[PDB]
């Protein structure tokens, strides 16, 4: 969690915002 | 201009890297893209020939796929991190009343370091290889830190369980391309700290764990002695008990010297 | 003539989308057939024309048309697992001149 | 000598209706140069169409020339020979015509199939099974 | 010279076979058969 | 005359498919002379058609061989003697170690001038006497013995083609890579033989007992 | 500035854009129009990748007067600048059947946007010549030893063309002809053969009249026209020498190959001979029972 | 129901395609975008003459992408050259998949079509056009509730009948059932042919350039060896091959992978290369000196 | 020296010519060329056995009123030489020109 | 804006900075008068989480200050 988006890592290991 | 540069930027595409596998014909090109699949590519009249030779880094395109341009090596993400820590630095001395045994470690690193030519005269291989063993807490690591500070040679390093992997053939790539940077840069010293982790003996009746620590464990005997021959690249092991080990870590002339430290 | 539109022809018949080796697991008798593909999983997916469920059997590889993959025919190949572990063992036969005594 | 497709086209056809049903060589011979030489599909289909209508005074000679051009496999080449036969052939039959006609029959592409079940019914037009089980 | 007078009776074997070869074949293709 | 024109021109059509840039599978075993089945290292099984007039005498034993990017088809062939593995190490590099350095180790000496040399300066001395030659070399024992001290010892003697691999070049990185480096050692040696393959360590590639679970 | 032009590469895309503009502006009987020249610089090679058309309105009573728009051409390079951005002022194109005197003072006028030496690309639209249609120049200062002091003067650049391989697949889409420049098959190259000699015939024989002209016709006489004959009768091959003797050995080798070859296709074709013969044998045991 | 009621054939002229490959090709992997500048005669004849490119995006090609400004400002160029004509639609770029409209152009077509709706997407691949042959498909959408209205035979009449299709099962579903297919040709003048024709000046003067000896040397060594190779292949192919059922014989003798065919090919390639060789040194030799 | 060579269209002197022009023995020929080769003036090599000064290189100068009609003479030559020859490979060759 | 990839860096290996008039790259290549022909400004190597690396000229905004030999 970043304070004011996400980092989310995808179960296809792929790491999005 | 600073927003300006960012436009030229986005408006470039990215390229994608292989390496020189094999010469097929004179224009064409065997590469092993970093993608995995080999390929057959062009090249422009950027490149010659005889500045490609096998294992060399080269750019390719991604919608072209042509040697555009030849690039240095890769080196791994992680080793910088291990040529960027040698904190806790202390002079020569990093020990009182154990100088002894300080005097005794350089004979087998510092001499060949800078004078090869003694052990010219000689006629011995020019030492390499320590062993360090001994109870714990007794400056074997500060004294590590301490051969890297004084002489200021390059130092890697390698945390015992910071180069093992999940992904296998993964682990085996790390140590392979830790030596290579070794060849590159001069005189260099690798520090194993508090080994005991692929000191692992045979074992493999237990878990699957076991056949990992071998896989990597047959690529260090390959290196330390084969056509793979050292001389300026030194082997410093830090263990804090060395009959956990495999007794061919325990083999002379990868380890010439056994010093303990009281 | 023959020769010039044998290499036209052969121009189109290069182009593929990609076809497939795959091996039946088992059929169903929806007129499916289950096929694991060989590196990947397995799909239930219908049959071509040319080939029915009875022409089918469990462990026969099969051609795969790899867009639905679509089954396109029977392989020319069959695959059986006897023989993967007696010859990766590695034994011969022999007859009774080769122990008598 | 116009290189736009569609005035070559039309080219053809004014040869074979100028000279329609003229045993002329150079007719003859204008529209075969067409067929051959041109790299426009429809401009070598319109050259053999053509060769019918020359040779309507004539048409026993015709199945031969047109044997050569379905031996191409050419689309556009065999769909006009089909129909070059059928109107050189029409009324009453001859053997030479159908014979080309069949494997333009089955041809494994459409628009030569379209053009040779038309040419044959024109060749064959009104004859009795009875008379002949060919048809 | 020499290699062109060689040359010339490569030249004539190359006529004398290629008219010969089909002659006997059209006319058997002709000829009815089965 | 316009044929033969269309000719040149229908070839040089398919020089086009024949050429860069090119992804290079492995041909497993043929179905037919214009079918074949190929495994891409891709990851991907391919049955793709062959190219016509191109040589089969090498393709249909497994080989390297380029197939197309996009349409995945087999439009031209690879010669064996590149895409190695690893090239050859015994004329690109020299053995480091000569029968200097060996003085002792001579009961193994009368066992590998048998094992190595012989079928490299003659195979056909075995076969005309009517005996069958001997197969591969295993040397055990601790390593400090000087077991490859002899390998080298006798490859800077007998001065023959040498491969230098190991497992760790053998080693999967991604899916389908291994087995395709084993097949390669093996073809480049046939290619220039006779040829001595060494593997310095099998440990880890063979372990007498295995989970196979995971 | 600088002299880097030594190569011109010329997109065949730039070519038919300048066409199009010509005539959608409609410049006939002795009009001209000229665009702007985008792409790279800096390299030795120039780059043409672009082209797009300025409004330029050319006088008839003088060529010595000309409408420009300045604030034009701020406008249509920051839009291009947009889709790629490694598009900057080359140059211009000048689209006339040959060279002008005016086109000086416009190309100092360039010579203002440009971090380069401005590229005169004079564009034919006429299509003359079996060869290119494009002549390059580029404005340049000398000095020279009749006397002639701060001249400013264009120097011919060769001309070359490339494309790059999306653009170069277009015209393989688009074209199917077989060019009477090829040097195909052997028909073919017999054909380039003769045109090609034929070729340097045609340039020789202007040089002997153009010679006349500046000796009785009083054209100018300059240095780098005298001097590049020079070197013609300086390097000029020689025969009976030991050089030509080699090469009537090098020759018989080739004639040697030649006939080799002639003798083993007549093998290859003789047992086609025998075999349609075999052929005809057993065909004539079926035509019996048939 | 009053007109031909069909999609236009899009002629794309010499100057378009080339600015639309050009205008890919530098953009891949990410996808490109841009309008084709065009003129509408008949009711089915669209010439498209020209093209520009709308700037690029983060998001790649969304109806988000279209700017008005950039459209507008452009056209305003080319309005003071007289080139504009009017917007005929646009093209846009899928490398990463095959001909056939993404879920989001076709919402995107929606918007097109509703200001025009003799609107085109042309699907341009500059992944697939490193081949000899350019990848490229024109699709033009029929509404749903066209389809409802079935429609669709309206737009295939007065056709010859030819379409195109891309790959099986997902491609060709929205293919046929949701837009509409035409073929596109390529139009030229004989003032363009002639200039893409054209090469160097001396390209027609390259048979005088003759070759270094050294080269055609390795030319005449190589050939030699090579024949007496596949000479001995000949050799045991027609040792037997001559018992029953020829494709048999070929087989077992080898009689595939023929010898005998490519024997002939190497002579007379190379036979034909040293008749022009010889040639131009017999040239060179007597004509300047 | 450099005169006599370029002047002609041989490219070929013996020394009796040069001697008598310049004036000098046989032993000042030897060094006049070998000094034009050292200072760049001319380039070739010497035949002292043919007894030959055989220049292969002429540096280029200007050139004047003279020498521009020995230039034309010599493309006039060629020129026609190109010509007539270009007849007989019209003739030869007839069937062919595809 | 959103969404993009997340990587880490391989390296910053630069290449020299454009101001020359023969190359302005670390690496010869063959041929002379290059600025913008092959040569490029500095260089990031990036490693991915979908497994490979790109040889990628890095932002003009993003500084060598921003970037480590590790940073994510
Ligand atoms: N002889 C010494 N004199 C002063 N400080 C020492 C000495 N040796 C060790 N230390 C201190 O102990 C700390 C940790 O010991 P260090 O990690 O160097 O030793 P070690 O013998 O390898 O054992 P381990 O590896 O288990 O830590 C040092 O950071 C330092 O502050
Ligand atoms: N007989 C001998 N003469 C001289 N030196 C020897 C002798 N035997 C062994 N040595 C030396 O001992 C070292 C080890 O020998 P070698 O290089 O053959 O590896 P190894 O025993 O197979 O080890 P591993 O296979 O585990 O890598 C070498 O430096 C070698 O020269
Ligand atoms: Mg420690
Ligand atoms: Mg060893």
């Amino acid at each position: 969690i970043i304070k004011g988006k996400y980092v989310i890592n995808l179960k296809q290991i792929a790491k999005f915002v | 201009d600073k927003t300006e540069n960012d436009i030229k930027a986005l408006q470039s595409i990215g390229q994608l890297i292989g390496e020189v596998m094999k010469e097929l014909s004179e224009e064409k090109y065997i590469v092993k893209a970093s993608s995995g699949p080999r390929y057959i590519v062009g090249v422009r009249n950027s490149v010659d020939r005889s500045k490609l030779k096998k294992g060399v880094r080269v750019t390719l395109d991604i919608t072209t796929l042509t040697i555009m341009r030849i690039l240095p090596r890769e080196t791994d993400p992680l080793v910088y991190n291990m040529t960027s820590f040698e904190q806790g630095e202390i002079t020569f001395d990093g020990i009182g009343g154990l100088t002894e045994q300080i005097r005794e470690l350089r004979e087998v690193i510092e001499l060949p370091l800078k004078n090869p030519e003694i052990f010219q005269r000689v006629g011995i291989k020019p030492p390499k290889g320590v062993l360090l063993y001994g109870p714990p807490g007794t400056g074997k690591t500060l004294l590590a830190k301490a051969v890297a500070a004084t002489i200021g040679a390059n130092f890697i390093f390698s945390p015992a369980s910071g180069i093992v992997d999940k992904y296998i053939g993964e682990s085996a790539r790390i140590i392979r391309e830790m030596f290579a940077y070794a060849k590159e840069h001069e005189p260099c010293i690798i520090f194993m700290d508090e080994v005991d982790a692929i000191g692992g003996r045979r074992f493999s009746e237990g878990t699957s764990a076991d056949r990992e620590i071998q896989r990597t464990l047959m690529e260090l005997l390959t290196q330390m002695d084969g056509f793979d021959n050292l001389g300026q690249t030194k082997i410093i092991m830090a263990t804090n008990r060395p009959d956990t080990l495999d007794p061919a870590l325990l083999r002379p002339g990868r380890l010439d010297r056994k010093v303990e430290i009281p | 003539n023959d020769k010039v539109r044998f290499i036209k022809d052969e121009l189109r018949l290069l182009q593929e989308p990609g076809s497939y080796v795959g091996e039946v697991i088992k059929i169903v008798s929806d007129k499916k057939v289950l096929v694991k593909v060989q590196p990947e999983g397995k799909y239930i997916v219908d049959v071509a024309k040319d080939i029915n469920v009875k022409d089918l059997k469990a462990s026969q590889r099969v051609c795969l048309r790899s867009d639905s993959y679509m089954l396109h025919k029977v392989l020319e190949n069959k695959a059986d697992p006897l023989v993967s572990l007696m010859m990766v063992e590695k034994v011969p036969d022999s007859t009774y001149d080769m122990v008598g005594g | 000598a116009s290189d736009e497709s569609l005035l070559r086209y039309g080219g053809a056809f004014t040869i074979a209706l100028a000279y329609a049903g003229t045993g002329n060589n150079s007719a003859v011979k204008r529209l075969l140069h067409v067929a051959v030489s041109d790299s426009n599909d429809d401009v070598r289909r319109a050259a053999v169409i053509a060769l019918g209508f020359v040779l309507l005074r004539d048409y026993t000679t015709v199945p031969r020339i047109v044997q050569l051009l379905s031996k191409s496999h050419n689309a556009h080449v065999r769909c006009g020979t089909a129909f070059a036969l059928g109107i050189a052939c029409a009324g009453k039959g001859l053997q030479s015509a159908i014979d080309v006609l069949d494997p333009l029959t089955k041809d494994p592409v459409d628009f030569v199939r379209q053009a040779a079940m038309i040419a044959l019914s024109m060749i064959l037009i009104q004859q009795t099974e009875k008379l002949n089980p060919q048809v | 010279q020499v290699f062109d007078e060689r040359i010339k009776f490569a030249n004539q074997l190359h006529d004398e076979y290629l008219v010969s070869m089909r002659y006997p074949e059209d006319k058997k293709t002709q000829q009815n058969e089965k | 005359r316009h044929l033969k024109r269309e000719l040149k021109r229908a070839q040089e059509e398919v020089k086009r498919i024949q050429s860069v840039p090119l992804v290079i599978g492995q041909f497993l075993e043929p179905i037919d002379q214009n079918t074949g089945i190929v495994s891409s290292t891709t990851g991907m099984s391919y049955v793709v058609r062959i190219l016509s007039t191109l040589d089969r005498e090498l393709l249909k034993p497994s080989m390297s061989v380029a197939l197309h990017r996009h349409s995945n088809a087999l439009v031209d062939i690879l010669p064996p003697d590149s895409d190695s593995s690893i090239s050859v190490m015994g004329e690109n590099e020299k053995p480091d170690v000569t029968y200097a350095d060996v003085g002792g180790l001579d009961m193994q000496k009368q066992e590998i001038r048998e094992a190595v040399e012989l079928p490299l300066v003659q195979a056909d001395l075995y076969e005309q006497i009517g005996i069958d030659p001997p197969r591969g070399v295993l040397l055990y024992g601790p390593p400090g013995t000087g077991k490859t001290m002899l390998v080298k010892a006798v490859a800077n003697s007998t001065k023959a083609a040498f491969i230098r691999v190991n497992g760790s070049e053998f080693v999967h990185k991604y899916l389908g890579e291994g087995p395709r480096m084993v097949r390669d050692v093996f073809r480049l040696a046939r290619e220039n033989a006779p040829s001595i393959i060494f593997i310095d360590e099998v440990d880890s590639i063979a372990t007498k007992r295995f989970d196979a679970q995971t | 500035m600088s002299l880097q032009h030594e190569k011109v590469t010329i997109a065949p895309l730039v070519l038919l854009s300048a066409l199009d503009h010509y005539e959608r502006t409609q410049t006939k009987e002795n009009k001209r129009c000229v665009g702007v020249i985008l792409g790279d610089a800096n390299s030795s090679t120039i780059r043409v990748t672009n082209s797009f058309a300025l409004p330029f309105e050319e006088d008839e009573k003088n060529s010595d007067v000309w409408f420009l728009d300045h604030n034009y051409i701020e406008n249509m390079n920051e839009m291009c600048k947009k889709i790629n951005a490694k598009e900057k002022l080359i140059g211009w194109y000048h689209s006339g059947p040959k060279l002008r005197a005016s086109d000086l003072k416009i190309n100092e006028l360039f010579k203002k946007y440009t971090q380069n030496n401005p590229l005169l690309l004079i564009v034919d639209v006429k299509q003359q010549g079996v060869g290119l249609p494009t002549d390059a120049y580029v404005a340049i200062e000398q000095v020279k030893d009749d006397g002639t002091s701060t001249e400013k003067t264009f120097l011919h650049l060769p001309c070359t063309i490339e494309a790059e391989e999306a653009e170069e697949i277009g015209v393989e889409h688009l074209l199917r002809d077989v060019r009477d420049q090829a040097a195909g098959g052997l028909s073919i190259r017999l054909t380039n053969q003769l045109k090609s000699l034929k070729g340097l015939q045609s340039k020789l024989k202007d040089v002997v009249e153009y010679l006349d002209k500046v000796i009785n016709k009083e054209l100018p006489i300059n240095h780098t026209i005298l001097g590049k004959l020079q070197d013609v009768f300086n390097l000029l091959p020689n025969l009976g020498t030991p050089d030509d003797d080699e090469i009537d050995v090098e020759n018989h080798d080739r004639i040697n190959i030649s006939n080799n070859l002639q003798k083993a296709l007549t093998v290859k074709t003789n047992d086609e001979l025998m075999v349609i013969y075999i052929s005809n044998l057993v065909r004539s045991i079926i035509a019996f029972d048939d | 129901t009053g007109r031909d009621d069909t999609k236009e054939t899009v002629y794309i002229s010499s100057i378009a395609l080339l600015k639309m490959l050009k205008h890919g090709r530098a953009g891949v992997p990410m996808e490109v975008m841009g309008l084709m500048l065009g003129e509408f005669v008949d009711d089915y004849t669209v010439n498209v003459v020209d093209v520009f490119a709308m700037p690029q995006s983060g998001t790649g090609v969304s109806v988000e992408a279209v700017d008005d400004v950039f459209q507008a400002k452009m056209m305003d160029m080319l309005k003071q050259t007289g080139r504009d004509q009017m917007v005929v639609g646009w093209y846009h770029s899928h490398p990463g998949f095959g001909c056939w409209l993404s879920s989001v152009d076709v919402n995107t077509q929606k918007s097109f079509e509703q200001l025009n709706s003799r609107a085109v997407a042309v699907v341009v691949d500059p992944i697939q056009s490193v081949k000899g042959k350019v990848v490229i498909d024109a699709f033009r959408l029929i509404d749903t509730g066209a389809l409802i209205n079935n429609l669709e035979p309206r737009q295939t009449t007065s056709n010859t009948g030819l379409l195109n299709k891309a790959n099986i099962q997902a491609l060709i579903h929205g293919l046929n059932r949701h837009y509409y297919s035409l073929n596109i040709d390529y139009h030229k003048t004989a003032k363009e042919t002639k200039m893409l024709m054209n090469l160097h000046k001396e390209q027609w003067q390259s048979g005088l350039k003759m070759y270094d000896y050294e080269e055609k040397e390795e030319s005449n060594l190589a050939a030699t060896k090579s024949m007496v190779k596949i000479a001995e292949q000949y050799s045991k192919r027609i040792e037997e091959e001559k018992e029953l059922t020829e494709e048999e014989l070929k087989t077992r003798y080898v009689g595939r992978q023929d010898p005998k065919k490519h024997l002939s090919e190497t002579a007379d390639e190379t036979l034909e290369n040293n008749i022009v060789s010889v040639l131009t040194a017999g040239v060179n030799s007597v004509a300047i000196k | 020296l450099i005169e006599t060579v370029f002047v002609k269209n041989i490219r070929m002197l013996s020394f009796e010519d040069i001697s008598k022009a310049t004036h000098l023995p046989k032993d000042n020929v030897e060094h006049l060329v070998m000094r034009a080769i050292s200072l760049g003036l001319l380039k070739g090599s010497i035949d002292q056995v043919n007894e030959l000064v055989t220049i292969s290189w002429v540096q280029p100068r200007i050139i004047s009123g003279d020498q521009i009609t020995k230039m034309k003479d010599r493309l006039v030559e060629w020129n026609d030489q190109v010509e007539k020859l270009g007849k007989k490979m019209e003739a030869r060759g007839q069937s062919i020109w595809v | 804006q959103l969404p993009y990839l997340v990587a880490n860096v391989v390296e910053v290996m630069d290449m020299n900075e454009i101001e020359d008039k023969e190359n302005s790259e670390s690496t010869t290549q063959g041929g002379n008068v290059n600025l913008d022909n092959t040569a490029v400004g500095k260089a990031a190597v990036v490693k991915t989480s979908s497994r490979q690396t790109v040889f990628l000229p890095m932002v003009g905004l993003v500084d060598p200050d921003k970037l480590k030999p590790n940073d994510l």
